[PDB]
């Protein structure tokens, strides 16, 4: 038409919802603009429709709205975001508007933010090993390109510093696999849900220090921003990441700051609609909603791009059985779990190796990729550490003097393992140095009890002294 | 056909009006885009439709047309070496038609209509046919596929086409009433296929894993469940069962899990070798995949399609194994749909009819005598991720009462990388006594006695561990210390199995029998030497301990010489000690 | 010494944990009963009153 | 209640741990408590195959009276069905027994109605034709679960943990039908069988059964794993 | 209603050594005898019925197992009254309920008994009331409240359980009747945790 | 204005009808008594009002008048050395009017309209002024109180009152468009006050306690939480921080606590000495009191009023410390209000939007560069009583 239609029959405003009764023309899932009587425009999304009435959720706050003057206008039927290659180095808010003072982006394409599932035929196996520079991740919980590897954190634990260090130090090793020329740097897409000024300032300073803002795209949604806007931020971030990776052959690394806040907003919307709850408070469909976010990563046959995700989430009472960590561990391809007890002893990074897991480790290790002894060394380290922890629990009861020689050896191995292997500070370690330290630690035990390593590898590498590396 | 319009859209639910005449569980076409939906309610002139595809973008007033038929599958040649979605649409055709993404409204046939198959008749004009009788033979890889009369057909035949190559749409039967029979027929997924008789289970389903085959057997027609928290090892165990079991055809159903796990099967399997035929392993496998980010309502249809295909391959005479990736995702899908209907739920929000669905699904498994006079079997292994936290959730409790085996996994064992991490105390089986006559003939005459001795040793070890927590290991006497050490030996050597090792991934029956014999002989010798006054500490220093602990990695054909040498060394070592 | 330690320290702690867990589970059952009451009241209202 | 009389005669089940230490008396409701993997079906079949009355020890030698067994199976699978058919038909025990079977894929209301029909037949035979009958109920856990499903389908608010509030009354109308009546010669004896879901005796189903019944027999897991059959623990 | 409630000052001679000596109960008082199964509740209650110095005895079963109720129904008439040598059932009133009676009948069992005891109190007698297994009466009350959707409070019991228990026990006491005479009611109740 | 009548009463929740045209989160006058209420729902011709005072004795049919404005405070000279109710009412004026009991329906002004203040101008006619700029100074108890342009004001000035003594409600500056600027302005308590930039905290907030200063420091402009059971020492710690800390202005919020804990502060503080100026300690402290037996719905308003005043004193260039006595009572107030609305609750009956409110409240704290150019900071210490 020459001028667009407006709907005025609004009789309900309560919380985030809003009912309009003359709106059968609005498509399900459409985006609308809510006009105040003073001229202010607020956005909203339609999730119900009938010949009787329609239900609209509001992104911004509902202060100042009235039932006599408010009107609803129509934007396009599908939530679409305009993307371009020119948007590298820009900053955006939670809904995609610029906040850096620069003119807006002229779109090359406009894409639906909900995305589409990847065809399981069109995928391929993640293979490339990524050297993060942290021994407890490189050796025992290896990260490969194309993996979803969330970080399970507490309240006072430093997950942000670990994420920044990984993003700074991450690189591939073409020389080990023989793939030829060195890579190009990762492109970082940073999506922030409800985040304090302290964490945001730290992240901005860290990215400015290394010059990574020229490659990055930032979607920011602060703690004082409206809550319902957090629904759209991960979807827009992943739309941009998918476009860059699969249309321009970039290697994209995506960081999601706190999935807990996203789940809180989701619970707010679900409880407003009287949905059937899940276990504690959260709606019953939360598994499906999280699955549409995580499962957008991976690699695609016949294309050079890749998408890697590092979500960060906080287990509330350090509880692994909470619904959010449970569903995340069901969907993702592993987890890195931080330990508070190691943090209290001054160990950084405080990664607890036993609850940690990497599902796609076996694709990226072995001969011709890193080295031939990687997997057996990892297994032996795991078994020895478990024995050390069990002997700790034993000497908590019976006392140190009652120990034999074997239990004392395992106990000393566990202590030295923590102090030297885990505690590394801000230093950067290559894979060879980490393997050398791991072999030096295993040399504290007799050859008889390490049954998980083949005798050739023992004959080749066993016998190193730790004093040469640390003295 | 019944036609109507829409006035309600809310997620995966659509309510239509003007639908008087529709029937329950019919298939409806929704909107001008042509989406596939199913009717579950009737209320006056309005009907309630759940949609198997995404519903965003639809508008109130678009037409809805009912096809008048329930959800059905196409059964015939060409299903092997394939991968299908939740409603049986091939994904390779979609990949050809569309890009890397799955769009809505794609129309493709389940069976390829272009391929020509060799036909060889088995009947002559004037013969009497009946439901389930075979007539014809089509070669398909290493198998010979049989064309079956549909179960609802009886009549007399006067038409046969001679040997030639025809498409699956070519009808080569004419009965006296004039009906035609083709190489394929359609069957509704919610009706169980009829059989002639059921049979007692008397043949083991060999999985190739030591603990499952030895301690907790499952019969050829039985059912099993494997519950455990995330990261415990359900999917790896199921894929090992897919690779190494002795089933003729394996149907693998993915319900609400990751797409990378299906990509791994799609890539690795064409390289591997079929254990019993020597061909590619992918020629015997059928995959049904409905990943986690696909629409919710298709999760139930995937399970029913899988069980219907498995039942179809049973009627030909094969022994079929079925792997269900997760039934908890099916339960969560049923909870999601029940929210729109506004019903009153059960304990954890699940609908009350949940327990009947699982029972109806598991009851399809069994060894039967088919309508064609042959013998077939279907065995169902269903992984149950405990949805919220633990084993007290209603899904696991409902599964516990209808399964013959129960392989409980433990998170603490998986933390310390002790796979397969089967909890020995909380697991059981009910197929031991029935399988006992087979073991005596085919494995060894004294094999059940060895199994009972191993179980007795594990029970004795479990009894003593309470005292160890109380006083510590130093207070125990030498006999109990020996029992503890032998239990540790059994746990480290016999039960543990690396699924990614080159040799340890598969273990035959006689190798397991040899390892058990070695361990029991060592225990007998150690107890005798204890009676002669030897302290326990010097016994464990023997070099034969390393010989037993590395008997896993010996190859299958190298094993008998190793067994002979190990037995001789076992005899030699303890004779010189005291 | 061992008997005294087991009688004094361990058993009361285990008993306190048991009763705490029982109280939490009882609270959760009460809350879900309240939710069921509300949804039944909502169901019975919309089926009869509307014309 | 003024028509009943006190039970005074025993039944020889053929099992030593029950006959000697936990004697079964005509008119008693004596449940069998079992776990998940424990062999309750074999014990039930053995008891139904072996049980008989002993008139020679009573009185001067007594006069013989008929005996019968009524068997009710709720929520059984195909394997249990084949096992029970083959067990009963292979030794002539079927000639004196009545079988009610309800498979797991059968509707739930039939599961609800199954034990009441068995008790009706038992009452008719005992008090019309002076039989001594013995009623065995294969699994009460299945009955409780079916009752929960049926109650939830009718929009009833649940009770204590998940189960409906009137479950205590509903189980009582099943157990309290057994007994022995003054002025009559027949009697009805019940042997309920149930599997504890959490393997805990504080679950509502085992707890409410202890209020109505007159004892218990408990199967032991340790004795079962040691190779002992039948694994009846004499202490609890 | 009564005229005036008096303080208890005469012992309820149970006829047992330990209960009369160490832990006495006065006429018009209330006593509770709990214990797990097999402890000895039923035997003691019946001994109190047989040997006490109360003029009239009321026996209430809140709903028992059928065979035990049969046992107590058969065993009672055979005994003899220690006061006069006559039948014991001449001085007793028996309230009997099993587990298959309607749930409304079992809840109102203890109120009928206490009403009859109060009726005999107004005539000038001393009445002893024995209640068996008030726990099962509590279970009946819980079931009735679940039928009415009463939002359970402590474990499954309705929030007003303590009020009903208080209303039941407070009827016991030595009073001066409206006719100017003196009577008393003594309540002994067995609890089964 | 919009006017309507009442038809429903249930505790502190009043439902009005005929209110077509009322806006969300406005302020209404309820009944003949003239109570204060706030609208949080709209449905047809009706509105749902929560009442900040006692609703006993109300009847169906009493009139409801809407003021058309949200809940706002008066910011200006005269707030120091004062004790206020949960919706900014001076308590000593209420004592003078009613006596020793706090009755409902009392109308008082927040700032004293009859005190003379010394005025010293800064601007000249023809100057261009913006939001947050400084125009004039007024002497207070040791401090220099600056008169600020309201943040949403731009214009040019040609009128200045000369140096003299005026009340708070006399126009001292007149803009070119005719806007008159007084010594005070109003701000809605739910909106965060604008700033230019936020800075990283780098100087300590000295509390005078050894364990808190040495082991677990808090920086100037940060946030901290102090949980603990009853009898652990939260109130004594917070009062010690009020006595000894180096903040320029201390704002103390009592949200649903004992009245004795506020009477002790009222009595004892004027006898003490300010650490950094030497005057009475009460001259730097502002008290907001809402005890436990006062109306429940006024607890939220007290928290927002306190944080708004603390934000106002930040823009003048001071360093402000805010102490909240308990946020658990605020959570209980939210639970009660949601229970009147029959919303589906989260764990333990709290509404699902509970975390958003706490996030928005603590986000007000930080070290900023004010609109006028000075540097201020607000630090928040909140006690949790689980
Ligand atoms: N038998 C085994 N041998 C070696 N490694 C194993 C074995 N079983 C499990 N693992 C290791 O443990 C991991 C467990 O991952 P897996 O996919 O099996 O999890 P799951 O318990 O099925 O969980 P879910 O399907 O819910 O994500 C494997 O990726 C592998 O690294
Ligand atoms: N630092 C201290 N020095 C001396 N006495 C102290 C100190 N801290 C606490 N106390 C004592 O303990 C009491 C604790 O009272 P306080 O009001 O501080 O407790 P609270 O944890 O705030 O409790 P409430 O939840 O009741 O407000 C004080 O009244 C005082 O007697
Ligand atoms: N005075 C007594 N003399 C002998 N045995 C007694 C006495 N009192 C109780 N008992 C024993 O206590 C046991 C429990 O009896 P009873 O009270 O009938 O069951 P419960 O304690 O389970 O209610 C009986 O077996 C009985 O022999
Ligand atoms: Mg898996
Ligand atoms: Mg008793
Ligand atoms: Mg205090």
């Amino acid at each position: 038409d020459l001028l667009k239609k407006e709907y005025t029959g609004i009789t309900y405003i309560s919380g985030p919802l809003l009912f309009v009764e003359n709106a059968k023309d609005l498509a399900y899932g459409a985006i609308v603009d809510i006009k105040d009587g003073t001229g202010r425009v607020r956005g909203g999304q339609v999730i119900e429709v009938s010949e009787e009435y329609a239900v609209i959720q509001v992104f911004e706050e509902t202060t100042g709205l009235d039932l006599a003057t408010t009107s609803v206008s129509l934007v396009e039927d599908v939530a679409r975001l305009g993307v371009s290659k020119e948007m590298l180095g820009r900053r955006f808010n939670g809904i995609g508007k610029p906040i850096d003072g620069l003119p807006p982006i002229t779109p090359e394409k406009r894409l639906p933010i909900t995305g589409l599932p990847l065809n399981p035929v069109a995928r391929r196996k993640p293979e490339q090993f990524i050297q993060t520079g942290i021994s407890t991740i490189d050796v025992m919980n290896t990260l490969v390109r194309g993996q979803k590897l969330p970080i399970f954190s507490g309240s006072g634990l430093p997950a942000n510093e670990i994420a920044a260090q990984i993003a700074r130090q991450a690189t591939v090793r073409p020389d080990l696999s023989g793939e030829g020329e060195k890579e190009e740097p990762f492109a970082v897409v940073f999506a922030a849900m409800g985040i304090t000024q302290r964490e945001l300032s730290y992240f901005i300073q860290e990215f400015e220090r290394t010059g990574a803002l020229s490659r990055s795209v930032l979607f920011l949604n602060k703690a004082d921003d409206p809550t319902i806007e957090r629904i759209l931020t991960p979807r827009m971030a992943l739309t941009v990441a998918e476009y860059l990776a699969f249309e321009h052959d970039y290697h994209v690394l995506v960081i999601l700051t706190d999935m807990t806040n996203y789940c809180e907003a989701l619970r707010e919307i679900g409880a407003a609609r009287e949905e059937i709850p899940g276990r504690r408070g959260y709606p019953g469909y939360m598994y499906t909603d999280l699955a549409t976010i995580y499962e957008r990563a991976g690699v695609v046959e016949g294309k050079k791009g890749s998408v890697t995700q590092i979500p960060i989430l906080s287990m509330p009472d350090d509880d692994r059985t909470h619904p959010i960590p449970d569903l995340t561990g069901y969907i993702t391809e592993g987890q890195i779990q931080l330990s508070r007890e190691l943090h209290r002893k001054g160990i950084y990074p405080p990664i607890d190796p036993l609850p940690s897991l990497s599902r796609l480790m076996n694709n990226g290790v072995g001969k011709g990729k890193t080295r031939e002894d990687h997997k057996q060394v990892s297994d032996q380290l795991y078994s020895a550490y478990a024995n050390g922890v069990d002997i700790r629990k034993l000497v908590a009861i019976i006392g140190e003097d009652a120990l034999t020689e074997n239990d004392r050896r395992y106990l000393q191995f566990a202590d030295a393992f923590e102090r030297f292997f885990i505690n590394q500070g801000q230093q950067n370690r290559s894979i060879e140095e980490s393997l050398q330290i791991a072999w030096a630690l295993l040399s504290m035990l007799p050859q008889g009890e390490l049954k998980r390593i083949s005798k050739d590898h023992i004959g080749k590498y066993y016998g190193q002294k730790l004093e040469e590396i640390w003295g | 056909m019944i036609q109507g319009v829409i006035q309600k859209i809310a997620g995966p639910a659509v309510i239509a009006k003007g639908m008087l005449g529709a029937r329950m569980y019919d298939i409806c076409k929704v909107g001008e885009e042509g989406l596939v939906g199913e009717i579950i309610r009737l209320d006056g002139d309005t009907a309630f439709v759940q949609v198997y595809e995404d519903t965003s973008g639809l508008k109130v007033g678009e037409p809805v047309v009912s096809t008048g038929l329930p959800l059905a599958v196409e059964l015939g040649p060409g299903m092997l070496n394939g991968i299908y979605d939740g409603i049986q649409r091939p994904l390779e055709r979609i990949r050809e038609k569309t890009g890397i993404y799955i769009t809505r409204g794609v129309v493709v046939h389940a069976l390829d209509r272009e391929k020509k198959w060799a036909w060889t008749p088995m009947v002559k004009p004037g013969d009497e046919v009946r439901g389930g009788m075979v007539l014809g033979t089509v070669p398909e890889f290493g198998f010979t596929h049989k064309i079956l009369v549909p179960p609802d057909v009886r009549g007399r035949v006067k038409e046969v086409k001679p040997a030639g190559e025809y498409t699956v749409e070519e009808p080569v039967v004419v009965l006296e009433d004039g009906t035609e029979l083709k190489m394929y027929h359609t069957w509704p997924v919610r009706r169980a296929r009829p059989v002639q008789r059921k049979l007692d289970p008397n043949t083991p389903f060999l999985t190739g894993m030591r603990i499952l085959d030895v301690l907790f057997p499952v019969a050829m027609g039985g059912t099993a469940a494997i519950p455990g928290p995330f990261g415990s090892g359900k999917t790896v165990t199921q894929q090992s069962l897919a690779k190494w079991s002795n089933a003729d055809v394996v149907v693998y159903v993915g319900c609400g899990e990751r797409g990378n796990e299906m990509t791994d099967v799609l890539v690795e399997f064409p390289e591997l070798t079929d254990p019993k035929t020597g061909g590619p392993l992918m020629h015997r496998t059928v995959l049904i995949a409905n990943t986690s980010n696909m629409p919710v309502a298709a999760r139930e249809a995937s399970i029913y399609v899988g069980v219907t295909i498995a039942e179809y391959f049973r009627d030909q005479g094969f022994s079929v194994a079925l792997m269900a990736d997760s039934t908890s995702r099916w339960a969560e899908a049923l909870r999601e749909i029940s929210s729109r209907l506004e019903e009153m739920p059960a304990e954890e929000g699940y609908p009350p009819y949940l327990a009947a669905r699982l029972a109806a699904f598991y009851e399809r498994a069994g060894k039967v005598i088919t309508l064609g006079g042959e013998e077939g079997a279907v065995t169902i292994v269903g992984a149950v991720s405990p949805p919220g936290g633990d084993m007290s959730e209603p899904v696991t409790q409902s599964t516990l009462r209808i399964v013959g085996a129960f392989w409980r996994l433990d998170a603490s064992l998986a933390f310390r990388r002790h796979f397969p991490a089967i909890n020995w105390n909380g697991s059981y089986s009910l197929f031991t006594s029935a399988l006992d006559p087979w073991y005596r003939e085919n494995v060894a005459e004294d094999y059940p006695e060895l199994r009972d001795a191993i179980s007795e040793l594990l029970q004795r070890e479990a009894g003593l561990q309470e005292i160890v927590q109380l006083v510590g290991p130093d207070a125990l006497q030498d006999a109990e210390r020996l029992v503890i050490e032998v239990g540790r030996i059994i746990r480290e050597d016999f039960l543990q199995q690396n699924a990614y090792h080159e040799v340890d991934a598969y273990c035959s029956m006689k190798k397991a029998y040899g390892i058990m014999k070695m361990i029991l002989a060592f225990y007998k010798e150690a107890e005798a030497a204890i009676k002669r006054g030897v302290s326990i500490d010097e016994i464990l220093q023997l070099p034969v301990l390393e010989r037993i602990g590395r008997a896993r990695y010996v190859s299958e054909e190298e094993f008998p010489a190793y067994f002979e040498e190990a037995m001789k060394e076992i005899q030699g070592a303890f004779k010189a000690l005291a | 010494r061992r008997v005294n330690a087991l009688e004094q320290v361990v058993i009361p702690g285990i008993r306190a944990q048991i009763r705490f867990i029982q109280q939490v589970l009882e609270q959760r059952e009460r809350e879900d009963t309240f939710r069921l009451k509300r949804i039944k009241g909502k169901i019975e209202a919309r089926e009869a009153e509307e014309e």
